[PDB]
Parts: C-alpha cells; sequence; structure tokens
C-alpha cells in the first residue's frame, strides 16, 4: 500500500524529504512510568527476543 | 488498630516528590496509644467515656 | 581489537565536523570488514557519542556536540541535555516552560543551567512579541525570526499604532496624488488607468526615500500595509502578467495599486441616531426607552 502510494504518479520527483535531526530528549522516566515500561508486553518481548 | 493499621502504614511507608530528588518522608511506626483529652494547655489527661 | 576502531571513528568524526560516510570509514580503514564497522557504529550509537543524519549522499555520522560547552558547572550531561533541545528550538525559540516540562527536570536546575549557558554565550533570551509572557532561549549564533520576535511593526513588545497609521496616510496621499495626476493626463482611457496604477516596488521606493522611520522597510511590509489600506475600502489592486521587470518579486505576476472612491456616499440609516444607536434593541414606544423622550434624538434635532 505503501509504494503504491509512492507511485501513485508515473515519475516521481526527488522528494526533499531529509531526515532533519528529530533527537529527543532521554527524559528521565518517573519511576512509575519506567515500572509500567517494564511490566510492558512489547519489553518482556524484546527480552525474550534477546536471547 | 493492631494489625490492619500497621499493614496500611507499611503500604504507604515513603512518599517522596518528583522535584528535588533524593528528598523522602519514611514511616517508621505508628502508634494509636490510650484515650486522652486535648482540655489542658498542651498537656494529655486520662479522660473516661 | 574494537576499541581501536571506535577511538578511529571518533578521530575521524574530529577531523569532519560535518559528519562522515561510511566510503570515508573504508577507504581510511580498508582492511576490517563492514560487519565490524557496522557493530563499532552500533556501540558508537548505543553509548550516546554519534548522532546519524539522512542526507540525499546516504548515511552520515557525526560526533555529539561536547566541546562547545557553556555550563561546565556540574555535569555536561545535562548541559547538553539541554542545549540539544535548545538548538531544535533554534530560531522560534522556546518559552522557559516547555524546556522546564521537556527536561523533566525542576525549576532551579534549569535555571542554573540557562543562567550557565548565558555566562558564556551560548544560549540569548528574547522576549517573545506574540504573547510577552516569558522569555524564549534561542542559540546566539542563529538569527532571530522575525514572527517569533521583532518586526519592522514592533518596538521593544509595542505595537507601533502610529507608525502604521503614518504609512496608510502617506500611501493613500501618494496613490491618491498619482490617481488625480492620471485623470487630469486624459491622454487615453487605458493609458490613464495604466498610470494611475501603482506597482509595489515603485510605492516601497517611495516610502524609502521619503525616510519617514529609521527600520528599513522591505517590498512584503509595503504590501502589507497596501493590503490593509485596500482592506479599508480606498484602494484597489490588480495582478497583471509581467515576466520580469525592475520589480521582480512574483514569478510573471504583479500587484499594480491604485486609488478609486467609494462606491456609494453614506446611506440614510447612517444620518439618523436610530441607525447608529448601541441600545436600539432596547427600543420600545411606551417605556423609559421611548423616541418620544429620546437624548440622542434631541440632540441631534438641536445640532
Ligand atoms: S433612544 Fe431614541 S434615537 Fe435612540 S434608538 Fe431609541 S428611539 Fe431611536
Amino acid at each position: 500500500e505503501a509504494a503504491n502510494e509512492a507511485g501513485d504518479s508515473s515519475q516521481d520527483e526527488a522528494e526533499d524529504d531529509v531526515k532533519q535531526i528529530t533527537v529527543r530528549f532521554s527524559r528521565p522516566e518517573s519511576e512509575q512510568a519506567r515500572q509500567r515500561r517494564v511490566q510492558s508486553y512489547e519489553f518482556l518481548q524484546k527480552k525474550h527476543a534477546e536471547e | 488498630i493492631n494489625v490492619e493499621i500497621k499493614k496500611i502504614m507499611k503500604a504507604n511507608e515513603k512518599v517522596t516528590s518528583d522535584a528535588d530528588p533524593m528528598w523522602y518522608l519514611k514511616y517508621l511506626n505508628i502508634y494509636v496509644g490510650l484515650p486522652d483529652v486535648e482540655e489542658s494547655f498542651n498537656v494529655t489527661r486520662p479522660v473516661s467515656p | 581489537d574494537p576499541v581501536e576502531i571506535e577511538n578511529r571513528i571518533i578521530e575521524l568524526c574530529h577531523q569532519f565536523p560535518h559528519g562522515i560516510t561510511d566510503q570515508v570509514i573504508q577507504n581510511e580503514m580498508p582492511h576490517i570488514e563492514a560487519q565490524q564497522r557496522a557493530v563499532a557504529i552500533n556501540r558508537l550509537l548505543s553509548m550516546g557519542q554519534l548522532d546519524l543524519l539522512r542526507s540525499n549522499t546516504g548515511l552520515l555520522y557525526r560526533i555529539k556536540d561536547s566541546q562547545n560547552a557553556g555550563k561546565m558547572k556540574g555535569s555536561d550531561n545535562q548541559e547538553k541535555l539541554v542545549y540539544q533541545i535548545i538548538e531544535d528550538a533554534g530560531n522560534k525559540g522556546i518559552w522557559s516552560r516547555d524546556i522546564r516540562y521537556k527536561s523533566n527536570l525542576p525549576l532551579t536546575e534549569i535555571n542554573k543551567i540557562l543562567k550557565n549557558l548565558e555566562s558564556k554565550k551560548l544560549i540569548k533570551a528574547v522576549k517573545s512579541v506574540a504573547a510577552s509572557k516569558k522569555k524564549v532561549y534561542m542559540l546566539y549564533n542563529l538569527q532571530p525570526d522575525r514572527s517569533v520576535t521583532g518586526g519592522a511593526w514592533y518596538s521593544d513588545q509595542d505595537f507601533e499604532s502610529e507608525f502604521v497609521e503614518v504609512l496608510n496616510q502617506q500611501c493613500f496621499k501618494f496613490l491618491q496624488s498619482k490617481a488625480e495626476t492620471a485623470r487630469e493626463s486624459k491622454q487615453n482611457p487605458m493609458i490613464q488607468r495604466n498610470s494611475s496604477f501603482a506597482s509595489s516596488h515603485e510605492v516601497w521606493k517611495y516610502i524609502c526615500e521619503l525616510g519617514i522611520s529609521k527600520v528599513e522597510l522591505s517590498m512584503e511590509d509595503i504590501e502589507t500595509i497596501l493590503n490593509t489600506l485596500i482592506y479599508d475600502g480606498k484602494v484597489e489592486m490588480t495582478i497583471i502578467a509581467a515576466k520580469e521587470g525592475t520589480v521582480g518579486s512574483v514569478d510573471g505576476h504583479m500587484k499594480l495599486y491604485r486609488a478609486v472612491n467609494p462606491i456609494i456616499p453614506p446611506t440614510g440609516l447612517v444620518r439618523a441616531p436610530c441607525g447608529l444607536c448601541p441600545v436600539f434593541d432596547d427600543c420600545h414606544e411606551g417605556g423609559e426607552i421611548s423616541p418620544s423622550n429620546c437624548i440622542y434624538m434631541t440632540e441631534w434635532l438641536e445640532f
């Protein structure tokens, strides 16, 4: 679907979509939010996949 | 007053604020004591029902 | 030894502050396979000493800004972990409240960081003219954007109503004189209309020659002034097709302004006190507000 959206036109001009530097703050996460992240399913799945 | 109060105090034994870390208020042990009356100036006194 | 690879990559980044591609690293160190270089770059990014950029030429690895230091008292960690979004904001600036909320730090720590950064000339605090609530912090090297601060009309966070009024009056007088000259020429209707027309560049150069104020007024400023005049119902603008000329502002288009008289004189409703009455809704035959004992009509008939 993404490829179709891109090929909506026959010839696609060179897009000036340079990746601006969107480096986000490594904000200090609250202990509650950190525990929520640790208890999240994605974190457990990634930890299992690390092996 | 002898068991459940201690468990409730232990559940909230530590309370701290997000700003200015390394600051905390830790509860150690809670007591109820005997019935008293605050009539006297800054002094307690046994009072009957 | 991957430590030597990381050290060499850091040295190469030091040599090129703008960043280095994988081809440069391969040319500088050809005896190392691509997998080892990839692992080294992954470790460098994990430990937080490199940043990745996606340019039209590919990927660039740049050393993180650590040499540029304004707040060395304490730890450079918070220094850079504030300067990061300070730079990200850049021209548009950012209020102290937003910096605090993005840093998740108390007010005292961020205040200290900002003061120490201002001490060594890394950030400048300018008053937000749009909403004068707090001072936004920007990079000292970047030019302040006109929208968030500054402007030809705003002077010290104060709108100059007198300045815009004088500009409008002078532009209207110039356009009226031009239209009068065009009408008096009476050479040909088309020539008359073309002469009564005034291009934005012409009126801009005229205002510049007048020199009412010291601040430099760009062409778009005079264009906005003429648009405001049009909104006043006193002038008319037309977009003609012209490829290139002394203006060269818009591609193939030129805006010509001319003083035009109103459509109709004041109507009859406004000539009666009833049409300009602010308590017209409460009008009633028998009551406190009655046309018989009206003060507006009384003063209007007495005058
Ligand atoms: S107060 Fe008199 S003049 Fe004013 S709107 Fe009423 S009737 Fe008309």
